[PDB]
């Protein structure tokens, strides 16, 4: 885990969740 | 004089008298849940 995010995720998990993505 | 949804239903209609466009957002809505412990234990519920 990475102290400095809002999130405490390591950087591979940050890369992970940026290439993943009614009435 | 109208727009429509995907489900094609009215987004937004041309005001007949006054020709400016107004959206239209259905009323809130969702469903109900009631948090209980058991009956055989008390009558008192949450509700979200
Ligand atoms: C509705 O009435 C207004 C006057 O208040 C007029 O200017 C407008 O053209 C009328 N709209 C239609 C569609 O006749
Ligand atoms: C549930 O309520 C009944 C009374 O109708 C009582 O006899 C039973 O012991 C209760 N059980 C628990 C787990 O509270």
């Amino acid at each position: 885990p990475d102290p400095s995010k809002p999130s405490k995720r390591s950087f591979i998990e940050d890369l992970l969740f940026n290439k993943v993505t009614k009435f | 004089q109208f727009g429509r949804d995907i489900a094609d239903t009215t987004d937004a209609v041309r005001d007949p008298q006054t020709l400016e466009i107004l959206d239209i957002t259905p009323c809130s809505f969702g469903g109900v849940s009631v948090i209980t412990p058991g009956t055989n234990t008390s009558n008192q519920v949450a509700v979200l």
